[PDB]
């Protein structure tokens, strides 16, 4: 697969912001006219995923109910960089976390999975 | 003395510590024989069973005085070591310590390493290694560990003399072992790049290499003088290229009409994609570039809507320009080796103008060819000094009975001769082979196969039973035929391959044939004599591909899209190792310049320059140290033959002496038996022609009319309808000169007489010339003037230049020389035609009828293999839809002619891609090919250029050269490139660069002069100035494309200062040096070289002020290079290649006219016959053989053989849909648009032999005679 | 390939006449649909009349007593793409005499391009009883005697006086 550096486990302490590092490594130059970003949540491993973040020709959030106004984003493109932040954690907001990255030309398409953990 | 074998004992050591306490209290060389890593000598004698491989005192009287003791293995090699404690913690009478020795001697220890070694090697081949290999590595390093190991047990690490670190091969080994470690322990393609040098360590395990290194380190230092001037000549010319084509290959062809009120400006910003620079730049149909365009007439020119104009990137990804002084370097690089040379030629041509082939004419004949030869003599020289030196320290019942009658029959002058006519026989029937066959044809070959091999067999078992087979298996020819007839019989009771083997019984012609066994002779002296060589180049190449694999791999199969628009992996690349070593061998062919352009594109600039330069740097100087060694071992041992000429009485010459016997005991008796059954004013006629005709003024006047008459015939091109009255001007003139050169004939007739006349061969030249231009005129009077073969008769017009040949002295000799050379050229053209038919006939078994293909004509792309897989579906195809062909690839292996055209081909390096790429492809006969199906066919194409072009040009070049030599030395030891009056000039002009002594300039009397004088005298105020050209040389190569307009002035301003400078520098050594400055040709040369700077910047000044003429204002601006070029004065190795080339200057002189007459000819050919051509391959709107002018181009372009293959491709279509045979060509009454395949195939092939035997024969030996003569 | 080569600019009367109007595009590997408009201006007349007009392979002639039955088309044949736009005279009268006009109107082809262009060619006709001969023939023709006639006549006068230097040294 494409070499997307993903760490293994996140913990955060409650009520702190969180950054969520997802980045990847690929040829060619970052195309905003060609770049599709999934960004996925998932409260488990057998949980459906949910879709928060979005990149189409620009940077565009969903505004999940779950997540109300917490989620920002703290990546620019052309430095290969799509980290997330989650201002003010919740127990709730503990589970998975996915990124997966569609830069054309290239057909392969990344993959990075973080489980975030809550701490008291 | 022979007994001189004592054990070293502790009173050994305490002996030799004493004496050294001696010397050290009382404050030569070492025996070569006796020296580490060779052979005892043999006066000492056996050595005895308890002293081999064990501790021993030193024998050499140098080494007695120190601590040092020996070990000499059962092998009989002389192992020196340090007597001193290693380490400090074990003695040489330690017990590990001896067990060490003792494993280290050993010749078991040695050939387990080489194969852990060559093991390493096979599993380096591998790019994506499995799982289980982690072991194997593991292995591999606990193994080199231990060999190590046992090595600084021995000897030690650091402390002695004789210890491990001493060895640089040893520091090899302790950096892979210490860069091994340093990995696993700390836990990506810099990281395994460092395997190879395990690689490397082949060298030093296998015998003799190292020898073979070392002699290649100081071949290379002797190149430095080469190295210098060469970095010279391309920096200079570089500077020249820059200050010319600065931003011409920027030029494109921009829409006139533009919407939505857009401007260049503003549409250049919003554009990133290849069809959006498409929507507004003009490209032709598949090109991956914009067409390049130009604002002179002679340049290209833009379709109806587009206007030139400088704006994007540059060609080839822009790295092909003169933009800055980095990029021309690269293109004038490329333009020495010749690497692709043309395609930057047209570029340049067509972006900048026709006139400036002059400076690619300019630097492939000064630059390219020139160095190129420097280099080889340079070579070829420290070779010859390096053998000199290495051979002179050498110098100093009833079966019985059958049996018999067996043996009778060996008789060898009928059945040998028998034997070699059915093997010419044999190899004659197997060229019958070709693709489109009817069945009858297929089974008569296999019949008259198996009949050969059906005597073949039988022959070998009547010589089995008629010699036993105990020494049956002794002449290396028998055991050969063996295998020949065990592999015929193989393959008859079982691929392909298999059935060519039988070819090589055509070398048994080498008994009588002293060529092929010159060829031979090379072929296995690079397996024996030179085998290390050999063995080191294969070691590099096998290391060069290892390392291109392991570093560009993965780049380029995960940067595929930005090389492929299929985002696929291109043709050559380097993901496995495979197709490295293919880019590797690619690159030792000569052709490095595209596969660069990839790697560039998919891993970046700096890593591919440095890999490419360094393939090319250290593989050629190998590959040519091989070549240059080979034909010196196998030619210039011509000096004695101990023994005689075929001892066995040259068996083939018995055959012919036993059957001249015959046929004359039959003419004698034939003859016998027939005739048993049965006038004064004549001759001052004659005196007074004879005086006409050798005057002065009749010569003058007749070369006059001949140079008329060519000129006259390089008029005639497709625009001679347009101008009427030189048409008519030119027809009647042709009467003229008819008349002419017919009275000239009548003269000479009359004033030399029938026999003189007839008796020479120039005289019957001019005669056929003048029958020809008769027959011509006599048609044209009667009117018979377009029937039949008048019109090729016509043609043969183009024949007239040859009148010139025996007019000038120089052309003259040179012809001379080449008729000298002619017989030798052609029995090894014999020779090579020999060789290449095997390779011929296995490449018809391999590729007959396998080249064809669906192609969607529109676009050219073959269909996939998925739908159409085989002909039948091509047809359907055909009537399914449309544009859709079965197409052949006009040069294949279809027959064997084809195959010597696909050969000659291949072995050029020009048009040998699509032929391997149908090759690779190919699957089965009518079966639509797939994608590299049969990927090692290019194992074929690597043992052919191996063979029939390495073997055969060392044949070609040796063979010419012996000849040259040999008609040098029957004259007495003069040129024979040079006419009479040239050898007077060469000698004064020789002497010129001899006069050592000088008067010293006498010092002037008075005081200011006299104080500024010593300062000139001074050699520091050389080389300040010396130090100001280079930096004026350096400002000069800061320039660049569009930099700036303060970057501008200040360079100007730097410029005016210099110029300044070296001005005052000039006239304060007028000052002194009075009129005692102009004796000095240097000086006279820096005077010259000031006023043209002062001229040309003042006349720079004025054109960009008062004037407008870009072009011209840089061919003015050029005039500052003459500053630089003073450079030269303080050099001696560059000075002495110079004077050599001014040496070869004159014989360079002759062979560039005669050169230069072919081309005039040969263009006058091609612009009688291939000027209507469809304009397809290499031929298109401005390099064609319309005009005179394009022809010359062409020529010019191939005289070095490149791109001969794109100007054929469009000649050797000559039917439908291939062409139109009734094309309308408004403005003409030609119709027709394609030419005759046989004439074409005969133009290209006889043009490039001739620049073959010519250029580069020639150019190299008049560099050798001349390097030879300069360097004493 | 193509050659722009002008036209003849004298016809015979009775006799049959070529007139030639050949446009070359700039490069010939370009797609283009042509076609082209004849204008006639005879002597003493001021205006250029329309004459002929062809177009998709089919010629359209307006009326005309000086062309009504005497044109036929010489130009490219079985394309769109005309870079040959001559026409044939198959009977040349006094009133063909005059200035004629050769508009070619082609329209080029590209990726998203698509170019009108217009040339016009201007071509003098004078209709002549008798065929002259040109001028470059007669002074060639004539050159030719004069130089065949000068050159026998130096060779033959250094023939003979070389004969007087010979035959005097013989004696
Ligand atoms: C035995 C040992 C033998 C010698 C081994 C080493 C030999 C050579 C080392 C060369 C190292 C070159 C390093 C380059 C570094 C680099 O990154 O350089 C950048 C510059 C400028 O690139 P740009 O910004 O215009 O590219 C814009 C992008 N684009 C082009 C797609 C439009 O590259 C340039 O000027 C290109 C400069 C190329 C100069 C010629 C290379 C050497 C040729 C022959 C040497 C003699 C044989
Ligand atoms: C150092 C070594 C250098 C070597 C340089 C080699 C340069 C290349 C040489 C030759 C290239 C061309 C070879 C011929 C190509 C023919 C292609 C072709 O079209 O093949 C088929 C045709 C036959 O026509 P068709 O199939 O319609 O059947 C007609 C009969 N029907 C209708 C009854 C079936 O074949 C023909 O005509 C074949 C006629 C010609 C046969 C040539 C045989 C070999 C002779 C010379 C070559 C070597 C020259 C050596 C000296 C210089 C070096
Ligand atoms: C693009 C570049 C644009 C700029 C180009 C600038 C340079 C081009 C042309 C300027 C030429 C200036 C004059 C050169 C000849 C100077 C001269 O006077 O040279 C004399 C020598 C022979 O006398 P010597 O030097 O043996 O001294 C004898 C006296 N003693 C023994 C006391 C030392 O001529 C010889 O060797 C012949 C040397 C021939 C050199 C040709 C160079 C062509 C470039
Ligand atoms: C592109 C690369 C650059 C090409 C152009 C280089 C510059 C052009 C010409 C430079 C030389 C002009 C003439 C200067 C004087 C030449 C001379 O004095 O002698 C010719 C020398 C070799 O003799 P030398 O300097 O060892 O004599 C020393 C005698 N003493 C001891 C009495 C001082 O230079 C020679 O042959 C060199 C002759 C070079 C020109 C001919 C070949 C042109 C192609
Ligand atoms: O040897 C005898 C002659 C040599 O030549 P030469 O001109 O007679 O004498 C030259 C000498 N230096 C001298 O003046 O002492 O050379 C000869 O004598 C050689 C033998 C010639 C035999 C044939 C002569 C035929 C007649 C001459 C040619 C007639 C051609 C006619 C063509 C048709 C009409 C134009
Ligand atoms: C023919 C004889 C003289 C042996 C020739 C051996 C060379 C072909 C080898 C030996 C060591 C090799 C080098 C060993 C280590 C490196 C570092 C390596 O560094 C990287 O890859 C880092 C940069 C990057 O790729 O991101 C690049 C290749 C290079 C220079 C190698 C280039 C090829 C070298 C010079
Ligand atoms: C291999 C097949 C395709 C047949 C090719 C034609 C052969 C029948 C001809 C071509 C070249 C010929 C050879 C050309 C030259 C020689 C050398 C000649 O001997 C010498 O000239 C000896 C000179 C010396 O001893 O100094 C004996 C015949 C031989 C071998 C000829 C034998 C017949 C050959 C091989
Ligand atoms: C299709 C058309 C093909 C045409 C081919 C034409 C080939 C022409 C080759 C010309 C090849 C050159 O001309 C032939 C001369 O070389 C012959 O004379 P020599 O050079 O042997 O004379 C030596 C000097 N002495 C001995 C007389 C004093
Ligand atoms: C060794 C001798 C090597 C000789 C090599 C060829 C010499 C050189 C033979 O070609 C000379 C060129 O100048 C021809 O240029 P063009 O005529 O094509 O330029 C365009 C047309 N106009 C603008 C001039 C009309
Ligand atoms: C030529 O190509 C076709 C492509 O498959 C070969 O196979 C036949 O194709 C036709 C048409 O698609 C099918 O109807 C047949 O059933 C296919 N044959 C078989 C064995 O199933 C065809 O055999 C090829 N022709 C030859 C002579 O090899
Ligand atoms: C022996 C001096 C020649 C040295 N040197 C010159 C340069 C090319 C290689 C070598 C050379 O020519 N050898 C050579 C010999 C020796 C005889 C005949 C043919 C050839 C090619
Ligand atoms: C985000 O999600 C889709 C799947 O729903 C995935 O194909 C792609 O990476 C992203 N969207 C698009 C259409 O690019
Ligand atoms: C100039 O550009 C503007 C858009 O920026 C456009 O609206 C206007 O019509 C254009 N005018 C001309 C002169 O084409």
């Amino acid at each position: 697969s494409m070499e997307v550096t993903v760490p293994a486990t996140l913990n955060v302490l409650n009520g702190s912001d969180a950054r969520l590092p997802c980045t990847f490594n690929s040829c060619y130059t970052v195309n905003h006219k060609q770049f599709s970003l999934n960004w996925t949540y998932q409260e488990c491993n057998n949980c459906s995923e949910e879709m928060f973040l979005q990149f189409r020709m620009k940077i565009i959030n969903l505004k999940l109910e779950r997540f109300q106004d917490r989620v920002e984003f703290s990546g620019n493109p052309s430095k290969y960089d799509v980290s997330v932040m989650l201002r003010n954690v919740q127990p709730e907001d503990e589970g998975i976390y996915n990124c997966y990255i569609m830069n054309p030309p290239d057909r392969h398409r990344g993959h990075g999975k973080i489980h975030l953990q809550v701490l008291m | 003395g022979p007994q001189s074998f004592v054990h070293f004992t502790k009173q050994s050591l305490a002996l030799i510590e004493q004496r050294i306490a001696e010397r050290k209290s009382k404050e030569p060389k070492p025996s070569s024989d006796l020296e580490a890593g060779k052979q005892l000598p043999f006066i000492y004698g056996d050595i005895p069973p308890g002293m081999v491989s064990e501790p021993l005192e030193d024998l050499d009287p140098y080494y007695a005085d120190k601590k040092t003791f020996i070990v000499l293995n059962k092998g009989k090699t002389i192992f020196r070591f340090n007597a001193t404690p290693a380490l400090y913690m074990l003695s040489p009478f330690s017990p590990l310590r001896r067990i060490s020795i003792k494993i280290l001697v050993h010749s078991l220890f040695s050939m387990l390493i080489m194969c852990t070694i060559l093991t390493n090697c096979i599993f380096m081949t591998m790019n994506n290694p499995p799982d289980w290999t982690k072991n194997v590595e593991y292995t591999f390093t606990g193994i080199y560990t231990f060999e190590s190991l046992v090595k600084i047990l021995a000897r030690g690490f650091c402390v002695g003399e004789f210890t491990f670190l001493r060895d640089p091969w040893n520091w090899l080994d302790f950096v892979v072992i210490v860069f091994a470690y340093l990995t696993e322990f700390v836990n990506v393609s810099a990281l395994r790049t460092f395997r190879v040098l395990r690689a490397l360590k082949t060298i030093s395990v296998i015998p003799g290499l190292k020898t073979i290194v070392g002699a290649l380190i100081q071949s290379v230092k002797k190149l430095s003088d080469v190295m210098i001037l060469t970095v010279f000549c391309l920096s200079v010319f570089a500077l020249i290229g820059l200050q010319l084509f600065m931003g011409n290959l920027k030029h494109k062809c921009f829409r006139n009409s533009l919407e939505n009120n857009e401007t260049l400006e503003s549409i250049m910003n919003t554009l990133e994609s290849e069809e959006d620079f498409r929507k507004y730049f003009y490209y032709l149909e598949g090109s991956k570039d914009a067409l390049l365009c130009g604002f002179s007439t002679d340049s290209g020119q833009c379709p109806e809507g587009y206007t030139c104009v400088k704006i994007g990137r540059n060609p080839d990804y822009g790295y092909t320009s003169f933009d800055t002084f980095s990029w021309a370097f690269l293109a004038l690089f490329r333009l020495m080796t010749q690497d692709y040379w043309e395609n930057l030629y047209q570029q340049t041509l067509r972006a900048a103008g026709k006139t400036y082939m002059i400076f690619f004419v300019v630097v492939i004949f000064l630059g390219s060819f020139y160095l190129i030869n420097l280099i080889l003599a340079v070579v070829a020289m420290a070779y010859e000094e390096q053998n000199q030196a290495n051979i002179e320290e050498a110098k100093q019942p009833y079966w019985i009975k059958f049996k018999k009658c067996i043996y009778f029959i060996v008789m060898d002058p009928f059945v040998d001769l028998a034997i070699t006519i059915c093997i010419v026989l044999n190899t004659l029937f197997m060229a019958m082979e070709h693709h489109p066959m009817t069945e009858e044809f297929k089974n008569v070959l296999a019949i008259g196969n198996l009949v050969f091999t059906g005597i073949f067999a039988a022959e070998m078992v009547l010589k089995l039973i008629a010699m036993d087979p105990y020494e049956y298996f002794q002449v290396g020819w028998n055991i050969f035929d063996s295998l020949i007839v065990t592999l015929s019989l193989v393959e008859l009771f079982l691929l392909s391959v298999l059935r060519s083997f039988r070819l090589l019984r055509v070398f048994k012609l080498a008994k009588s044939w002293p060529t092929l066994n010159m060829l031979i002779k090379i072929i296995g002296n690079s397996v024996g004599a030179l085998g290390n060589l050999t063995l080191v180049l294969a070691i590099i190449v096998f290391i060069f591909a290892v390392v291109g694999m392991q570093l560009f791999g993965k780049s380029y199969k995960e940067c595929v899209c930005k090389i492929n628009d299929d985002c696929t992996l291109p043709r050559w690349h380097m993901n496995d190792f495979f197709h490295s070593f293919l880019i590797v061998f690619r690159v030792l062919c000569g052709e490095w310049i595209e596969t660069m352009w990839d790697c560039m594109e998919v891993a970046g600039q700096a890593m591919c320059l440095i890999v490419y330069m360094m393939v090319m740097v250290i593989g050629n100087l190998v590959v040519l140290n091989l070549f240059l060694a080979l034909l010196l071992s196998s030619f210039s041992s011509d000096n004695l033959t101990a023994i005689e000429e075929d001892p066995d009485a040259n068996n083939l010459q018995i055959a012919v002496t036993r059957i001249k016997k015959g046929i004359n005991y039959v003419k004698q008796t034939l003859r016998e038996f027939i005739l048993k059954a049965f006038g004064k004013i004549w001759w001052n006629i004659r005196k007074t022609c004879y005086k006409i005709v050798e005057h002065s003024w009749f010569e003058s006047f007749i070369v006059l009319m001949i140079l008329l008459s060519s000129g006259a015939l390089a008029f005639e091109d497709i625009y001679i309808e347009r101008k009427k009255t030189i048409k008519i001007i030119l027809e009647y003139a042709d009467k003229i000169f008819t008349y002419i050169f017919i009275l000239e004939m009548l003269l000479k007739w009359i004033a030399y007489g029938y026999k003189t006349y007839f008796t020479n061969a120039w005289c019957w030249l001019d005669f056929l010339i003048v029958d020809v231009s008769l027959v011509t005129l006599v048609a044209n009077t009667l009117g018979y003037s377009d029937l039949g073969p008048i019109k090729s008769l016509r043609t043969l017009r183009a024949l007239r230049p040859l009148r010139a040949l025996s007019r000038f002295e120089g052309m003259r000799v040179v012809v001379n020389a080449l008729i000298g050379a002619i017989p030798s050229i052609m029995n090894v053209l014999l020779v090579c035609l020999i060789f290449w038919l095997i390779f011929s006939i296995m490449g018809v078994n391999l590729f007959a009828g396998k080249f064809y293909e669906c192609i969607n004509t529109t676009d050219g792309s073959r269909f996939p293999a998925s739908q159409v897989p085989n002909r039948s579906e091509c047809f359907a195809l055909m009537n399914v839809s449309q544009n859709v062909r079965w197409k052949n690839l006009k040069v294949n292996f279809d027959n064997v002619g084809l195959g010597y055209l696909s050969l000659l081909q291949v072995a050029t390096f020009k048009g040998w891609t699509i032929i391997m790429y149908a090759a690779v492809d190919s699957v089965n006969v009518d079966k639509q090919p797939k994608y590299e199906y049969s990927l090692y066919m290019y194992i074929y194409f690597v043992v052919f250029i191996i063979f029939g072009s390495f073997f055969t040009l060392n044949l070609f070049i040796g063979v010419i050269i012996d000849n040259f030599n040999q008609q040098k030395k029957k004259l007495g030891g003069q040129d024979i490139f040079m006419t009479e009056e040239q050898k007077k000039y060469y000698n004064a002009m020789k002497k010129l660069g001899s006069k050592k002594p000088q008067k010293p300039i006498p010092r002037p009397g008075n005081k200011i002069q006299g104080c500024i004088f010593d300062l000139v005298t001074n050699q520091a105020f050389d080389i300040s100035i010396m130090v100001l050209i280079c930096l004026n040389m350096v400002t000069m190569m800061v320039e660049k494309e569009g930099q700036s307009q303060h970057m501008t002035e200040v360079l100007y301003w730097i410029n005016v200062v210099f110029i300044i400078l070296f001005t005052g520098e000039c006239v304060l050594k007028l000052i002194s040096l009075r009129h005692y400055y102009f004796t000095v040709g240097w000086n006279i040369f820096d005077f010259v070289v000031v006023i043209i700077s002062i001229v040309g910047m003042f006349l720079a000044d004025l054109i960009e002020t008062y004037f407008v003429s870009p072009t011209l204002f840089r061919v003015i601006r050029l005039a500052r290079i003459g500053r630089i070029l003073r450079l030269v004065k303080g050099a001696k190795g560059i000075r002495t290649l110079l004077f050599a080339l001014m040496m070869s200057l004159p014989a360079l002189f002759n062979i560039g006219l005669l050169l230069f007459l072919v081309m005039f000819i040969y263009a006058i050919f091609g612009m009688s016959n291939f000027a209507y051509v469809k304009k397809e391959d290499g031929i298109n709107d401005m390099f064609n053989f319309e005009t005179f002018g394009n022809s010359m181009i062409c020529l010019f372009q191939i005289t070095t053989s490149a791109g001969w293959d794109g100007l054929l491709a469009p000649i050797l279509n000559s039917k439908p849909p291939d062409c139109d045979p009734k094309k309308v060509h408004p403005g003409s009454s030609v119709e027709g648009d394609c030419g005759n395949p046989s004439v074409g195939i005969f133009y290209f092939v006889s043009y490039i032999i001739i620049s073959f035997l010519v250029v580069v024969n020639m150019y190299i030996a008049v560099i050798l005679e001349n390097f030879s003569v300069a360097t004493e | 390939g193509c050659v722009e080569v002008d036209s003849e600019t004298e016809a015979v009367y009775g006799m049959t006449f070529k007139i030639l109007c050949i446009s070359c595009k700039r490069r010939s590997e370009t797609n283009a649909e042509t076609f082209t408009e004849w204008t006639f201006r005879q002597k003493g007349t001021e205006e250029f009349v329309k004459i002929l007009r062809y177009e998709n392979e089919v010629l359209q002639l307006e009326e005309d007593e000086r062309f009504e039955g005497r044109v036929v088309w010489n130009g490219s044949r079985g394309t769109k793409d005309l870079q040959d736009l001559s026409i044939f005279i198959t009977n040349v009268t006094y009133n063909h005499s005059g200035d004629y006009e050769c508009h070619v109107y082609r329209l080029l082809f590209f990726e998203n391009y698509e170019h009108n262009t217009s040339v016009v060619k201007k071509i003098h006709i004078e209709v002549v009883d008798k065929a002259n001969r040109d001028m470059a023939s007669i002074v060639s023709e004539i050159m030719m005697y004069v130089l065949i006639v000068v050159l026998t006549i130096w060779l033959v006068a250094e023939m003979i006086y070389c004969y007087k230097k010979i035959a005097a040294a013989t004696e």
